[PDB]
């Protein structure tokens, strides 16, 4: 009977939800009180990407931090050199509309996602000089979203299809489908543990998936809205989620529940994209007003402002070591931030 | 250095690389096209063609004119993050069943029509199945007031252009079903994007030209905002 | 009669350098704005526009005090500086060709300097072969072509082929306008009145002066020209205004 | 990946090397010309690079030599108007690509037996015994970016030589594991950890600071 | 937790009155334009009505335009839909699409077969 | 002088 | 669907039975990573250019 069980999801999801109460006995926002803030930010524009053809809707950096992937909607991948604004492997795409890069900790691998239901992996450390295919992941029933490279042949690849799928590379089938979402999946991250990872979905619910047990491990309801933009505290112990609400939130591992509110009654607009510069002391949430606000995530306030975009930020990341942000938008270019 | 000598000279070259294909990206007029899973959104595929994958590119050159057209077909029916992909393009061509009754249509192009990023985006609106439709309020089987009561209180404009031939009574549904997608198109968007409804069937040849003879008026009028002429 | 005219030259040429140095400023800091062509052709004619008013007071500075070496060069930087106001404007009705006449295939690689070696490049090269052939072309009240076959020729032959081109043109985009607002779906004077002055259609006000108030149709409109570019292009857009505040 | 040139043969002292190149793009690669003299260490010639953009010689050959590709047909020719006794060298080219984490100059063409700035001075003329090759230069090859450009080269007796290590931050893909190289501007050191069978060649260094000495190299 | 109890239906005659309610939970209700979508059997879902985050912008379907109402208390946190009289054929479970994005005037996917933000169904049954 | 030098049609 | 329920509430009964630690010991982890971060941070002191490799 569906209603019995349903019933029992309800009182269930109830009890979740009065064992997240229980454990928050103080919340982030009241415990840090005696911390000073950062202070007005006046982080400014140091490089920009200008070359995307279409508006930039993803990027990723990369482990080396001088090269970023990033994907247009024109049909081009750019990796480019921050160091010295260089445009490393621009190639030609079989979509004209992918959604998504990733960069291979390593190096060698892009993951060119998108409408075309494909993941196509393209290795750019080659003997050849065209970033030629690796092979095209297909077998997702709907957009790729989001990508994460686990290893060289090893990646998890949002789907807008309710299922993340962490794949094989080296065999182009998928080694696990991660189906709990009752949305579309926009957003993903893996943490410093690796075997670890958590995704956003259209259904206000971000959860926290293994990638070796290969199923969810944890469900984190805490938004009301469409999670375009999830990353991991770079412990790997907590996640920020950003969404079209205009209101961000932090959540924990080590809790089932939210610790933060992101969300300036000025902001009505949502946010699409997150990322952390080793430490949370500093959040940035590309939001739809065309600029990006940096949130103090230990005291919820908006310590800067990045209004460089005469478009969306579709796609803000920091690098490995922390160094730069690169906010890449809907008006064809990235902005390098310091 | 020399290397990022070497390196800004190929980045150069990736740039000679990036302008050969902004000359067929920006000479090149993108349209998405989107139904209901019931309008004629396969045929039109199949007729201008001949004049898994979640994305079909059609390239048909109209005119010396190319335009790539991207059918959505093996995607959920979730709409609102993917149609986020297509407000750089120049057109949505929206094609709905004007038969088959349709205002599921009407909140699909309340949402195109309203979405906050494609709300620059002017679509062009195709009232596919007009035999259909000509077969059916001709018939009496099926009645447009019982899913619609301003039919009943609707009457034909004197802007309205019948074909010869056409029965008054197919005019006056097939102008009352553009005139319930104008309902929403002279509502948000006024100048800023600007629908372009006309009808359409399975067999007409004419559909490629009617989709260069909008997207014309569609880039002008982004040119004219350039200007703020509009 | 002459001194009255001369007046709105001078305080209508001051308020426009005035109202276009800071466009000037606030379309070249302000990346935002030049994102489109009409934008960035935009910019470039509110130069010529600039260093024509600019230089064509200056060459009445100089035209109290003048020296030989120094009047041929105002006059031809007067002269450089109306033509490339001219085919700037002659461009404008050229890029409203390829966006609203030849309306697709609008992409040409580095079309703002594949302009820039027109709006610039062919009144260079044209001042030049008037030099090549006589310098005495330009000198002596104020300092213009004195060769009126020259004058001819090189401003109002060119002059006229950048009004046959603009009103050309002109008359395109208000029947466009006409044809779009006689497209009526279920049943601004700002833009088609800074159009005027943005295309240089006053700018043939001289062909119906060919009358006394004619004269002063066209030297009030023409000092004014970017400061009717500056309020009805820089001061009514909304992004530029966003950018200012 | 291959590289092909049939330019060298006999020649009277005082011809093209078209170098046709396989399993590639070749439009996107700076392509080099490298002789080394019959017993003496490869010494540098030319290089063209990708897109045929900028051009340097070896401020020795510019008066006289020129050099060109062909895309669409995927080749390159190396015309070479004077040959002076200098020039009775076998000609190799290396293939080379130029950003971040790249390898440059790791694959080489088989070979053409021709007959008719910076100093690299290697520290020797000429098992499993864990050498360090060692290589001087004339100023510091530690640039503002971060990157000390300097690439290591081992040549078996017969067959064109290959990268070993690129800027001492990354190894090459065909080299294993065993080279490691380190620096500190002037001095520079290879190590093998694991010195192997087949292992025995001639060791070459340069630089990219400026154009690209080698040095004689050491025999094994 | 974005939830949304309907409250209703059950065994009416047609031409019934029936108030509609949902009670919604874990979002901000003045924020969010707000849909009530039918599933009939034998069909796909089938939008039934739109309003706005205020009580201004206000849409119905062709087959309820006459005799439907919908009310909305933001305060209260709760959606309204007041039936007058009921046809034979909306015999269906009406599901509270919520919309997708705040402070949009767009209501994309509340007519998907699986959509999000909809409720666990209430069978209004005539 | 006026601005009416430029184009001075008769002249 | 019925299939979707059952999957729902058998990967929802595991939802409530994982350890959570409450955030005055779990989110002190997060003032524990920051000030173990702060001065490895290179975003939130304005990092001049001798060892900024942006301008």
């Amino acid at each position: 009977e569906l209603d019995q069980l349903r019933q029992e999801a309800e009182q269930l999801k109830n009890q979740i939800r009065d064992a997240r109460k229980a454990c928050a006995d103080a919340t982030l926002s009241q415990i840090t009180n005696n911390i000073d803030p950062v202070g007005r930010i006046q982080m400014r524009t140091r490089r920009t990407l200008r070359g995307h053809l279409a508006k930039i809707y993803a990027m990723h950096w990369g482990t080396d931090s001088r090269l970023l992937v990033s994907a247009s909607q024109d049909g081009k991948l750019i990796i480019w050199d921050s160091y010295t604004t260089n445009k490393v492997h621009a190639i030609p795409l079989r979509s004209s509309w992918v959604m998504t890069c990733a960069y291979a900790p390593s190096g060698n691998y892009v993951a060119c996602g998108g409408l075309d239901n494909i993941c196509s992996i393209y290795n750019l450390k080659t003997r050849e000089g065209n970033v030629r295919v690796s092979r095209e992941l297909a077998g997702h029933t709907g957009y790729l979203s989001c990508c994460r490279f686990l290893d060289d042949n090893q990646i998890v690849t949002s789907s807008g299809d309710t299922t993340c799928a962490l794949w094989d590379i080296e065999t182009g089938q998928q080694t696990t489908t991660f189906t709990g979402h009752t949305g579309d999946v926009m957003s993903l991250s893996l943490a410093p543990d690796t075997r670890l990872f958590v995704s956003g979905a259209c259904d206000a619910s971000a959860k926290l998936w293994d990638v070796r047990e290969g199923m969810c491990r944890q469900t984190f309801t805490g938004h009301e809205s469409d999670i375009n933009a999830i990353c991991f505290f770079p412990n790997g112990n907590a996640f920020a989620t950003g969404s079209d609400d205009a209101t961000c939130r932090l959540f924990d591992l080590r809790a089932d529940q939210e610790l933060m509110t992101y969300s300036h009654d000025n902001i009505i607009c949502g946010i699409t994209s997150v990322s952390f510069s080793k430490s949370g002391r500093l959040l940035l949430a590309g939001y739809d007003d065309f600029n990006c606000n940096v949130w103090d995530a230990l005291k919820a306030d908006r310590a800067g402002v990045l209004a460089g975009h005469d478009n969306r930020v579709s796609c803000l990341g920091v690098t490995d070591d922390g160094m730069a942000v690169a906010t890449g938008s809907w008006d064809s270019f990235l902005k390098i931030w310091n | 250095s020399a290397e990022d000598k070497a390196a800004v000279e190929r980045s150069k070259m990736i740039e000679k690389q990036l302008q050969k294909d902004k000359q067929v990206y920006r000479a090149t007029h993108r349209l998405l096209l989107l139904g209901a899973d019931n309008s004629g959104k396969s045929t039109i595929v199949k007729q201008m063609r001949i004049y898994t994958s979640g994305i079909f590119e059609t390239k048909f050159q109209v005119d010396k004119v190319n335009f790539h057209m991207f059918d959505v077909g093996a995607q959920r029916d979730e709409r609102r993050k993917w149609i986020q992909c297509f407000n750089d393009v120049t057109a949505i061509i929206f094609v709905v069943d004007s038969s088959d009754y349709l205002q599921e249509a009407l909140n699909d192009f309340k949402s195109i029509w309203n979405n906050r990023w494609l709300r620059t985006i002017s679509v062009i609106l195709f009232l596919n199945k007009q035999d259909l439709l000509a077969e059916k309020v001709l018939a009496g089987k099926s009645k447009i007031e019982d899913y619609f009561p301003e039919f009943a209180r609707y009457t034909t404009p004197e802007d309205a252009t019948p074909e010869p031939g056409e029965d008054p009574r197919v005019t006056r549904a097939k102008y009352f079903i553009r005139d319930e997608f104008l309902r929403i198109s002279t509502a948000s968007g006024d100048g800023r994007h600007y629908c372009y409804p006309h009808f359409t069937c399975s067999v007409d040849t004419e559909n490629a030209r009617r989709i260069f003879n909008d997207c014309r008026d569609i880039i002008q009028r982004m040119h004219l905002r350039q200007y703020e002429l509009l | 009669q002459m001194m009255a005219l001369t007046f709105i030259t001078y305080i209508g040429c001051g308020l426009s350098s005035i109202f276009l140095s800071v466009t000037l400023v606030t379309y070249i800091a302000f990346e935002k704005i030049r994102r489109d062509y009409p934008s960035k052709i935009l910019i470039q004619l509110c130069a010529a526009l600039l260093l024509l008013n600019l230089i064509f007071l200056l060459d009445s500075w100089i035209a109290l005090y003048n020296t030989r070496g120094f009047c041929i060069a105002v006059a031809v930087f007067l002269h450089y500086f109306l033509l490339v106001s001219f085919t700037w404007m002659g461009l404008e009705a050229f890029h409203m060709y390829l966006a609203l006449v030849k309306v697709f295939n609008t992409y040409i690689r580095k079309y703002i300097l594949k302009f820039c070696i027109v709006g610039w490049g062919i009144p260079a090269v044209v001042v030049s072969i008037v030099l090549t052939i006589s310098p005495d072309n330009y000198g002596i009240d104020f300092c213009w072509i004195n060769s009126n076959v020259v004058f001819y020729i090189t401003v109002v032959g060119y002059f006229c082929v950048i009004f046959l081109l603009n009103v050309s043109m002109f008359i395109v985009v208000l029947v466009q306008l006409c044809r779009i607002k006689k497209k009526k779906q279920l049943g601004d004077l700002r833009s088609i009145a800074g159009l005027t002055f943005l295309l240089g259609i006053t700018w043939g006000f001289a062909f119906f002066a060919w009358n006394v108030t004619f004269m002063y149709l066209f030297a009030i409109f023409n000092t004014l020209q970017g400061f009717f570019i500056f309020i009805f292009y820089c001061a009514a857009k909304e992004n530029v205004r966003k950018q200012w505040r | 990946v291959q590289l092909v040139e049939s330019g060298g043969g006999l020649v009277q002292p005082g011809r093209k090397l078209s170098c046709s190149a396989s399993g590639f793009a070749f439009s996107s690669f700076g392509m080099h010309w490298v002789r080394q003299a019959p017993e003496k260490g490869l010494e540098w010639v030319a290089y063209i690079s990708s897109g045929s953009g900028t051009i340097y010689y070896a401020d020795t050959v510019k008066g006289r030599f020129t050099i060109s590709r062909d895309d669409p047909k995927n080749t390159l020719f190396l015309q070479m108007t004077s040959l002076r006794s200098e020039d009775t060298a076998m000609y190799y080219c290396v293939r080379s690509i130029y950003y971040y984490g790249s390898s440059p100059f790791d694959f080489w063409g088989q070979g053409t037996t021709l007959t008719v700035d910076i100093v690299m001075t290697q520290a020797t003329s000429s098992p499993g015994e864990s050498v360090s090759i060692s290589c001087r230069s004339s100023k510091s090859l530690l640039h503002s970016n971060g990157n000390t450009y300097l690439y290591w080269f081992l040549q078996r007796p017969g067959q064109s030589p290959q990268l070993l290590i690129y800027r001492m931050s990354n190894l090459a893909s065909g080299v294993p594991d065993r080279f490691s190289g380190s620096g500190s501007g002037t001095a520079f050191t290879l190590t093998i950890s694991r010195l192997e069978a087949e292992d025995v060649g001639v060791y070459y260094c340069m630089q990219h600071l400026e154009y690209l000495t080698f040095g004689a190299g050491t025999k094994l | 937790q974005v939830q949304l109890q309907e409250s209703g239906g059950g065994l009416v005659q047609p031409g019934g009155s029936l108030r509609l309610s949902c009670a919604a939970s874990g979002f901000t209700f003045s924020n969010y334009k707000m849909n009530w979508v039918r599933q009939a059997p034998g069909k796909g879902l089938e939008w039934v009505s739109d309003i706005s985050q205020s009580g201004a912008s206000i849409s119905y379907t062709g087959s309820v335009k006459g005799r439907f109402t919908i009310s909305r208390d933001n305060a209260k946190n709760t959606l309204y839909l007041q039936m007058n009289s009921l046809k034979p054929e909306d015999t269906a479970v009406y599901y509270c699409a919520r919309c997708p994005a705040p402070f949009t005037r767009d209501c994309f996917d509340v007519t998907s077969t699986t959509y999000a933000y909809r409720g666990q169904g209430t069978q209004v049954t005539v | 002088i006026s601005f009416g030098i430029l184009l001075d049609l008769s002249r | 669907s019925i299939a979707q329920a059952r999957k729902l509430v058998e990967q929802l009964k595991m939802e409530a039975n994982i350890d959570r630690i409450k955030v005055s010991k779990a989110a002190a982890d997060l003032m524990a990573y920051c000030e173990a971060h702060a001065k490895e941070d290179p975003l939130l002191t304005p990092v001049p250019a001798s060892e900024n490799p942006f301008r």
